[PDB]
């Protein structure tokens, strides 16, 4: 600010603004399935075959 | 004979900080009838981790 009635009447407003908005989302999904089946039903050769 | 296990794990974080700094002035009656100074400053930080 400034004022006077004799020699020095002025005005000033050196207003400033600095804003910096930074976001950082970071998502990481990971799925891993493994599944295994087994069956048996056995068979032998007869001990007297030719 | 059948069986199964489930093991969920859920770990969440957060650090939501803040700042606010302000200054001021106002030396004004003599040799300068008016000049005013004030700065402002605000900072935020919000970090979530799950």
């Amino acid at each position: 600010t400034e004022l006077a009635l004799f020699s020095r009447v002025n005005g000033k407003f050196s207003t400033e603004f600095q804003r910096m908005k930074t976001l950082q989302v970071k998502d990481q999904a990971v799925t891993t399935r493994v599944q295994v089946r087994n069956r048996i039903y056995t068979v032998k050769t007869t001990p007297t075959s030719e | 004979v059948q069986e199964d296990h489930v093991r969920s794990s859920f770990l969440l974080d957060n650090q939501n900080s803040q700042n606010t700094v302000t200054a001021s002035a106002g030396i004004a009656f003599l040799n300068i009838v008016n000049f005013k100074v004030e700065t402002d400053y605000i900072s935020q930080t919000s970090l979530t981790k799950d």
